[PDB]
């Protein structure tokens, strides 16, 4: 994996891997780092100019939280590449949110602090429709104990 | 637990005389029920003035005990597509039923403005053929949504807004039948906020009675939240920009009204602003629409409404 | 492993009963009188985001039936399908039957009914009143223009006033009792002003500020901590920027704006809001100053809402303020 | 059956052709057509009669609602001794079901007709059919048989086929024009209906002043049935209809009819409503609701014919050109709003703003008198032509992408003049011997003869090829296309 | 009040099934002698008449003649519920706004009543007084259904020709079937009888004959009566009554 | 840990086909007694309750009471992917995670190990089947299905009336009306075709036909369906299995 990173351009080569690598936002990284020792993680809404660390800091937080083993089975990632529509937000997002958290192995349960909730990261939520964000409202509120929601955007006004 | 019906349904008139609506049309329907030769009728008017109650009492008084089999009521909840109109309504129109001499089977199509045009096209000859045994009564809010041929075969009954006197009379009737302490100022406030809507008036009266017991302008304005389109109309006609801004901030914004709702209400009020001229109305509507376009794109802060009012004043003052 | 403490402060402090819902006293008293007397008319809660509509309706559903409300109550939210076929089959079947669990009037909670199509509302317009002695309807909304006038007239209208200051102080006191924490008076007032009626942002930023103390049991949340956690501009820097723009010349005003917005990483969208909020109180001795001051600033805000630039819009705000403050002299 | 249970419109229905008030000429022409239908059938409908109606198998009655179309058809059917087989909108009409049910009755005879009357010889057409299709406009269940099957039935019938409709100029009804014979029932005048209502009032024991009939037919423009229903409804309580209650009766029984995409523009561009007097008789709310009759064509019509009027609302100092400029600015703003409406987020709450910006504001800015006749929108066909040309350009571009290495637009903008110079002019200046060079240069760019034909029509302005192509001799074209179908082409 | 009782519901079920596809509404008159019902096609090309006397009913009671107008789709929907082991009873009261069909089980305590709401049909009951048909023939029903199925598969128009006491069924590729009248004493059911007065040349459509041959399940023999200026008559014999079809001819183009 | 190995394969298929298009989300509660589950309709009108003891399983081992929620569409998708000749084994770990379905052929080693991610349902377990029904009856499932899907063609509502030694199914609609009247009788040479009835008070109450058409789909399991009716109580339609029972609680329509 080291040769693949070395071959990759500097943008991906030096992508932050931990919460200490993002030396940009000491006001938002400490709140996420203190969530580690705690267990209450609120629904996150990262918003800001293009290229400031949002998509990188969310991946770093999910990694530092779950581990590379549980990472694949504990987080769902819906970016602008996927088809995010009212029907999709109603069916698939609710299906994954209304799910039982995966069982953490002894390795993960010993090394990484595994919280009792999954994470649905809707990246670039400023491209969603208004009806999809409307349907997301009670979806992100009822299953709040087994699922949290992290939205990422450049325009906070575009989000309802 | 014990549960009582609301005052809206408990005191719905079950007899055509108790209706306090338009006297001419109510007397016409009374004479029709007395004679029995009821024709097809499209009743159209504003929401909450007694059209459905009128047609229901008419059918009941006309059919007596035969209401169970001689009345087919299709509303917006039931299916009313091409298939339904062609099959069920036709099979009911041809249904052989022995009624008293001056009676007829009644088909009550409620919310007729939601039916498809093809359904009305298919219903035209169905109604025209069996007119000697089946009569049709449409009830709608927008008679323009009913096609011209269908509207042609029936009598048009336009219901006007309920005057303050009729709403006041029904209010005194309900109060006397309910033994409620009331002040004249509270009833006047209820009538003022009802916007000529019997259902809304009865609902606000019941809410005030159950909340405070004593119907008075204080409790009415406390629990009623005086109508929205009037405050926006007052705001749009302020003298200085400061007064309009203060009315927008204190009465609309602080009281928790959505910005898009404010823009929509301002547009609807400017649409019917008979005081100002045509060109100034059109320019104010254009600025309100620009503000609405800005609101729908996500940015809906108070600054946008402030700029809208500023542009409106810049237009109306110069 | 899922305990009660595994919830965010937005949902951890959800009001269980009507007694734990502050602010909307005028609505809650009449709702309690409704449920006590036994006649619950069709309710239409209309309110801004984060006021207490859903919490109040769930507390009412709990107090009416019992500690098991989801069993017999039917709740349709924006997450579910609410087409015309849904209203035809599901809601109409639930409205026309008896309860499987208890013997009482059923309750249909239509949450976020403003997201319903006009056809669905038109279809519900008749079923809401055909079955009245058996079921009741609750319609929750933030925009009262999406609802058709017919459906809007058939429901007792209750407007949820934004949370007044006293209720938010009461809830903050309750939280600080339920959570080992301390809050300064000036920091509490800053939080009140930053809330803008929203009851959820209060708890969100309160938890976020409790997360950035390094010890939450002794250190109190100062105004600086609150202002830094959300990145909002402090009133001192705001007043300094406004004074430098109004009094000083162009070069030093631009330098001051840049030095202030780069000392804490502020945003122009927040500086503009603070500037207009602090400038609406001035006694401008004409009507044309405020016109330009609002028009140009709203145009700049709309342009910022698209993320055009960051250094041209600052000079734009400076020039707009200066050109507006020229009719006075 | 009870006489009292009549609808006031069945008891007074015309029982003979002498009672159809209005359209005497049209009903007489229909009667003569149905009479000489057999004489025209003897000559196989090839020879036309004195009126030129003997060359049409089927008739089509069209006109406003409530004038007697169905009544006149039924009357001319029963008069001539035929047997009426009437199908209407309630019947499910569709190509399959129409071929199943009605097609067999086109060349057959009535079975009930044989048992009606056969002892005395009254006529030879007492056993025939008259298929009366009624309300053929409504074909929601006529997906393929609504206008397609009936058109073929009109040609391939052997029995009288009478169609009845309301709107003839509807684009759906296009196939019906050139196949059958259409007759127009106009809105009747105020004399025949006057006499009919006088007889009704005499036979109904109530008072009705003759001068009231004019306003009654006015408020009910062409709807006699509506007049009868209006009399029936009000005769229950008030027995005197005179000039003391005509105002309320008329105002309460107005016809809220719709408007067509043609007269909508004429009304909205009429400079009288925007005057200070007309502004409160036809309010702005009515002007906005006028847009809601047809929100598909109204902006297009307004944009088509907003500068073809003579204004009357010009402010002192404001000329015509600046008024058209402001109107076009508002049209552009309305187009922006319309794009924002039919785009993502499905913003439909912005419809009245679009109505004001696109329709109402330019009208109010250029409201005057129409110069000539109102023109239909031309953007509708121009967009289709542009799409058809874009498809051809896309085909040519993806054929030549192997050699050009340029975008689709830069091809049309830049390469096409050189392609014309290399492909067409060698045929004009060198005759038929430059065939090999043209074939080779088309082979290098993977072009075809259809690609050449598509390229040729593209050029505009001075370079117009559709006229130059007819100047090159006709034999060299044949030689070129024959040489093309002989040599092989690697795609 | 009328009360009729079939000993077996299967007879009425098959009677309804015989002509359930050519018409939708039908007027059953009810007199003292029996039940007669005629119904005209929606295209007014095919008439269907039927007569069932008291010989089919186990019990028959009709005080006053009454006309029951009923749809055939709803009647078939109601009839499909009953079983072939139950006794059917038609019941009607004075001013019959409805009609009761009672299925009673002889060996089980199950009684199922089905009420049907009658229709208001403009009963223009045309007299069926006898017309002297030019040709009167009879042949087995099964072979008739077969030959109609064969000729209809080729084209739609069906020509029928009765000349020189010989039968021609032609369909215009082109198909033809020739029938000669031969009476067999050994098998009396297959005796194609033919009484000819004048040569008859008629022409009919396909679907009408396809629907008439559907009734080739109640009688083993069909009677065809033809005349050049009169509709064709196809009669099926019953245990008590008869089921006749009147088909209008085609043009002479 | 939980191991439930069935005797056959199509048993669970037929058991699940009862609520194919009747309900969506179910929560199987597995204890030492057996598998008990219940599911409320999407419109919260009918409730399905299934109980299967340790009699239908070939092997059963449940350490602690577990509760596994799952959607029925995904469960049917998984169940259709197994051949009807293998064996079905429900396997669950210590903590409730994705349930493991196992298909093992008895002649060739073919191990089909499917995993179904559980759904988190608000399992508000009530206490039903503990109420007294004023009327009870039992009749063959074929006759009940016949009556139901014959009366469903004339209307959408069906009124059941239990009177003194008589059962009456009435369907009142537009095209007409139907009424089936049956009487209690017990045959000795055919005890399965007997119709039994025990009534204490006369009962009359209506139901929807769209729900009865789905209830009668459970007639593929047993041949004698029982019906328990009571005023101010849900109607109990019970099919008796060789190991447990499948019961539908239907809510009666409210008459005016
Ligand atoms: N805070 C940061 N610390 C370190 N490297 C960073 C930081 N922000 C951005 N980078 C670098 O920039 C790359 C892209 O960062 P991203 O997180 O994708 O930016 P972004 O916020 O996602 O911009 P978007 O998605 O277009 S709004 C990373 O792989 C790093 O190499
Ligand atoms: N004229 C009236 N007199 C007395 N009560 C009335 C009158 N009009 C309405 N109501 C009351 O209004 C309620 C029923 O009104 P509706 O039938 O809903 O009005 P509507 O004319 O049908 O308008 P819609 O159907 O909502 S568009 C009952 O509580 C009636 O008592
Ligand atoms: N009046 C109130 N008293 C106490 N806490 C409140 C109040 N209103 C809101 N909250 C808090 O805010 C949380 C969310 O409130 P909700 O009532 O769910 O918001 P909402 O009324 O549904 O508005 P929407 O639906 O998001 S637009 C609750 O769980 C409480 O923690
Ligand atoms: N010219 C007329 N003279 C007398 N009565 C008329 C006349 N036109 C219509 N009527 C009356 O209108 C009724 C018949 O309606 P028609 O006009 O025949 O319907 P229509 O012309 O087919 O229009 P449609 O089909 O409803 S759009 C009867 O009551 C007639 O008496
Ligand atoms: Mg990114
Ligand atoms: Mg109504
Ligand atoms: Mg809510
Ligand atoms: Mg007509």
């Amino acid at each position: 994996a080291e040769q693949s990173l070395a071959q990759q351009p500097w943008v991906e080569k030096y992508r932050p891997k931990n919460l200490d690598e993002v030396t940009a936002q000491d006001h938002a990284v400490t709140v996420l780092k203190k969530t580690l020792k705690s267990a209450n993680l609120p629904h996150m809404l990262f918003y800001g100019p293009p290229g400031t660390g949002k998509t990188s800091t969310i991946l770093a937080l999910t990694k530092e939280l779950y581990g590379p083993d549980l990472m694949k089975s504990r987080i769902l990632e819906l970016n602008a590449s996927d088809e995010r529509g009212i029907s999709i937000v109603r069916e698939k997002v609710k299906n994954f949110a209304r799910l039982t958290v995966s069982k953490p192995s002894k390795h993960d349960l010993e090394n990484y602090p595994c919280p009792p909730y999954k994470i649905i990261i809707l990246d670039e939520a400023d491209s969603m429709t208004a009806d999809a964000q409307s349907a997301l409202r009670r979806t992100m509120e009822t299953y709040s104990g087994v699922t949290r929601f992290c939205l990422i955007c450049n325009y906070v006004t575009r989000i309802i | 637990l014990s549960l009582q019906l609301p005052w809206v349904e408990k005191y719905r008139p079950q007899v055509l005389s108790d209706i306090v609506g338009n006297k001419e049309t109510i007397d016409r329907l009374q004479q029709i029920a007395k004679d029995g030769n009821m024709p097809h009728m499209i009743i159209s008017g504003m929401p909450g003035i007694g059209k459905t109650t009128s047609v229901h009492c008419l059918a009941h008084e006309l059919l007596g005990r035969s209401y169970a089999d001689g009345v087919l009521e299709l509303n917006a909840s039931d299916d009313r597509g091409i298939d339904v109109v062609r099959n069920q309504i036709k099979h009911f129109a041809q249904k052989k039923l022995h009624l008293p001499p001056g009676k007829h089977k009644i088909v009550i199509l409620d919310e007729a403005d939601s039916m498809t045009a093809g359904a009305q096209q298919a219903l035209r000859r169905t109604m025209e053929l069996y007119s000697n045994s089946t009569r049709f009564a449409f009830a709608c809010n927008q008679s323009n949504k009913i096609i011209e041929p269908l509207q042609s075969r029936c009598a048009i009954l336009r219901y006007s807004k309920l005057s303050d006197e009729d709403v006041l009379k029904r209010l005194l009737q309900i109060i006397k039948l309910e033994d409620v302490k009331y002040t004249n100022d509270g009833l006047e406030a209820i009538i003022f906020t009802a916007e000529g809507d019997m259902r809304q008036a009865i609902n606000n009266l019941q809410s005030t009675v159950a909340g405070h017991g004593l119907v008075n302008a204080d409790n009415v304005f406390k629990i009623v939240d005086s109508p929205h389109p009037l405050i926006v109309k007052k705001m749009l006609l302020a003298s200085n920009l400061e007064d309009s801004i203060q009315i927008l901030r204190t009465d609309l914004w602080k009281k928790g009204y959505s910005s898009i709702d404010i823009v929509t209400t301002s547009f609807r009020v400017t649409k019917n602003l008979a005081q100002v001229k045509e060109s100034v109305r059109l320019e104010m509507i254009k600025e309100i629409g620009l503000t609405h376009m800005r609101i729908l794109e996500g940015v809906g802060t108070y600054l946008q409404l402030a700029s809208m009012l500023a542009k409106i004043h810049k237009l109306n003052n110069k | 492993k899922r305990s009660k403490e595994n919830l965010p402060w937005v949902e951890k402090y959800r009001p269980e009963t009507l007694d734990e819902v502050y602010g909307q006293n005028e609505v809650i008293t009449t709702v309690r009188k409704f449920v006590d007397e036994g006649k619950l008319p069709h309710l239409l809660f209309y309110g801004p985001p984060g006021t207490g509509k859903t919490s109040t309706i769930v507390a009412l559903a709990r107090e009416i039936y019992g500690k098991n409300y989801s069993n017999m109550v039917l709740e349709l939210n924006a997450s579910d399908d609410r087409g015309i076929d849904v209203v035809r089959n599901q809601i109409k079947d639930f409205a026309s039957t008896r309860q499987i669990f208890s013997k009482g009037f059923k309750l249909i909670i239509l949450d976020e009914a403003d997201a319903m199509t006009n056809a669905a509302q038109n279809a519900l317009r008749r079923v809401i009143e055909r079955y009245t002695k058996n079921t009741r309807f609750c319609v929750l909304a933030n925009y009262a223009h999406k609802l058709t006038p017919a459906l809007l007239s058939r429901c007792t209208r209750f407007r949820f006033q934004p949370l007044p200051q006293e209720a938010i102080e009461r809830r903050i006191a309750n939280v600080l009792v339920h959570e080992k924490l301390k809050l300064s008076p000036n920091a509490e007032k800053a939080l009140i002003e930053l809330s803008n009626g929203d009851m959820r942002r209060v708890l969100n930023v309160l938890q976020s500020c409790k997360a950035t103390l390094d010890n939450p049991d002794e250190d109190e949340i100062s105004d600086d901590v609150i202002y830094e956690c959300c990145g909002a501009p402090r009133p001192s820097d705001l007043k300094a920027v406004l004074k430098s723009i109004l009094e000083d010349d162009w070069g030093t005003a631009h330098y001051t704006l840049n030095k202030v917005r780069s000392a804490k990483g502020l945003a122009l969208i927040d500086l503009i809001e603070g500037i207009v909020k602090i400038l609406e109180d001035y006694e401008l001795q004409n009507e044309e100053t405020r016109v330009h001051l609002l028009t140009k600033l709203a145009d700049i805000e709309y342009s910022i809402s698209k993320g055009g630039n960051d250094q041209i819009q600052g000079s734009a705000v400076i020039g707009a303020i200066k050109a507006s403050f020229e009719n006075e002299t | 059956v009870r006489e009292e249970d009549k609808l006031w419109t069945v008891k007074y229905a015309p029982t003979n052709l002498q009672q159809v008030c209005g359209n005497k000429g049209s009903v007489m022409k229909l009667k003569n057509w149905l009479a000489n239908w057999e004489n025209s059938k003897k000559n196989s409908f090839k020879h036309a009669g004195k009126d030129g109606s003997g060359v049409f198998r089927a008739a089509m009655l069209y006109g406003p609602p409530g004038i007697g179309k169905t009544t006149a058809a039924h009357l001319v059917a029963q008069e001539l001794g035929y047997d009426i087989l009437e199908q209407n909108a309630s019947d499910v009409r569709s190509k399959t079901l129409l071929n199943a049910g009605v097609k067999n009755a086109l060349d057959n005879m009535s079975v009930v007709g044989y048992f009606k009357h056969n002892e005395e010889a009254q006529n030879l057409n007492g056993k025939h059919f008259v298929i009366i299709m009624d309300e053929v406009d409504g074909m929601s269940g006529g997906d393929r048989g609504g206008v397609g099957q009936l058109a073929q039935f009109c040609r391939k019938t052997s029995t009288p086929l009478i169609l009845i409709c309301n709107e003839r100029n509807l684009p759906k009804m296009r196939p019906f024009d050139r196949v059958c014979l259409d007759i127009q029932f106009r809105r009747p005048d105020a004399n025949s209906i006057k006499s009919r209502l006088m007889t009704i009032a005499i036979r109904e024991k109530f008072k009705l002043d003759p001068n009231v009939i004019d306003r009654l037919i006015q408020t009910t423009r062409g709807d006699i049935r509506q007049v009868i229903n209006l009399l029936s409804t009000i005769s229950t309580t008030t027995k005197t209809i005179n000039h003391e209650n005509i105002n309320e009766i008329s105002k309460a029984w107005e016809k809220n009819i719709a408007l067509k995409p043609f007269d909508i523009a004429h009304k909205m561009l009429d400079g009288q409503i925007y005057s200070d007097i007309g502004s409160r008789n036809f309010t702005l709310n009515d002007k906005i609701a006028l847009y809601f009759d047809d929100f598909d064509f109204t902006p297009l019509m307004i944009q088509e014919n907003y500068l073809s009027t003579r204004p009357s609302v010009l402010k002192p100092g404001q000329s015509h050109l600046e008024a058209v400029a402001e109107a076009a600015n508002c049209i552009s703003l309305g187009d922006i709003v319309e794009k924002k409406i039919r785009s993502s987020e499905q913003l439909w709450s912005l419809l009245p703003l679009h109505a004001v910006l696109s329709s109402v504001y330019p009208a109010s800015k250029v409201a005057g008198h129409m110069a000539g006749r109102i023109n239909f929108t031309a953007w509708l066909g121009q967009n289709s032509k542009s799409a058809k040309y874009y498809r051809l350009l896309q085909e040519i571009h993806y054929h030549t992408r192997l050699g050009t290495s340029t975008d689709k637009i830069g091809l049309r903008l830049d390469y096409l003049p050189t392609f014309r110079k290399r492909l067409l002019d060698p045929f004009l200046k060198q005759g038929a011997d430059a065939i090999s060079s043209v074939i080779e240069v088309m082979d290098d760019y993977y072009l075809t003869k259809e690609d050449w034909d598509s390229i040729m029509e593209f050029f505009v302005g001075p370079d117009v090829t559709t006229a130059i192509i007819k100047k090159i001799p006709a034999t060299v074209k044949s030689g070129f296309t024959r040489k093309y179908n002989s040599m092989t082409h690697p795609v | 009040m009328l009360e009729a009782k079939f000993e077996e519901a299967s007879l009425f079920k098959r009677i309804i099934d015989g002509f359930k596809d050519c018409v939708q509404l039908v007027n059953f008159q009810c007199k003292e002698d029996g039940i007669i019902a005629q119904a005209v096609d929606d295209s007014r090309v095919l008439l269907v008449s039927l007569e069932i006397g008291v010989e089919a009913f186990q019990e028959y009671r009709c005080d006053h003649p009454v006309t029951l107008g009923m749809d055939l789709t709803s009647l078939s929907k109601i009839l499909r519920c009953g079983n072939n082991t139950d006794t059917l009873t038609l019941i009607a009261d004075n001013t019959p706004d409805s009609i009761i069909l009672l299925f009673e089980d002889t060996k089980k305590d199950r009684i199922a009543e089905y009420s049907l709401k009658l229709m208001d049909i403009d009963a223009d009951f045309l007299k069926i007084e006898e017309l002297q048909y030019d040709s009167t023939l009879s042949l087995p029903s099964s072979e008739f259904s077969k030959i109609v199925r064969d000729l209809s598969q080729l084209s739609d128009s069906i020509n029928i020709m009765i000349t020189k006491e010989t039968i021609k069924f032609v369909a215009d590729g082109s198909g033809s079937v020739i029938i000669k009248p031969f009476v067999d004493m050994e098998h009396p059911e297959t005796s194609i009888k033919l009484e000819m007065d004048q040569p008859v040349d008629l022409t009919f459509g396909a679907k009408y004959l396809l629907d008439i041959i559907k009734g080739s399940s109640l009688s083993d023999r069909v009677g065809i009566r033809l005349s050049s200026e009169a509709p064709a008559l196809f009669q099926f014999d019953l245990k008590s009554g008869f089921l006749q079809f009147f088909l209008a001819p085609k043009f002479n183009d």
